[PDB]
């Protein structure tokens, strides 16, 4: 004499990414010419 | 195209060549590396 029915459909769903990215670039361009000395009195040189 | 000849009997150019390049001057052998002595 009687009928029932029933349904229950549940769903979930999650995504995440996580991006990191680093660049560093060092340039150094060195042109030297020589040296330059001068005489401290503990030398015992003439020129001081 | 000149060498070390022509360079050589020329006494502002082979003055130039001794003083350039430290020929006169010896090395001091420190710790840290050669160095040219001045």
């Amino acid at each position: 004499f009687i009928t029932a029915n029933s349904e229950y459909s549940e769903s979930s769903s999650f995504k995440n990414t996580e991006t990191e990215k680093s660049m560093y670039t060092s340039s150094r361009y060195l042109f030297p010419q020589g040296r330059i000395d001068f005489t401290t009195p503990d030398s015992g040189f003439d020129d001081v | 195209g000149d060498t070390l000849n022509d360079v050589i009997q020329d006494p502002t150019r082979r003055n130039k060549l001794i003083n350039d390049n430290n020929l006169l001057k010896g090395i001091i052998m420190g710790r840290d590396g050669p160095v040219p002595s001045s």
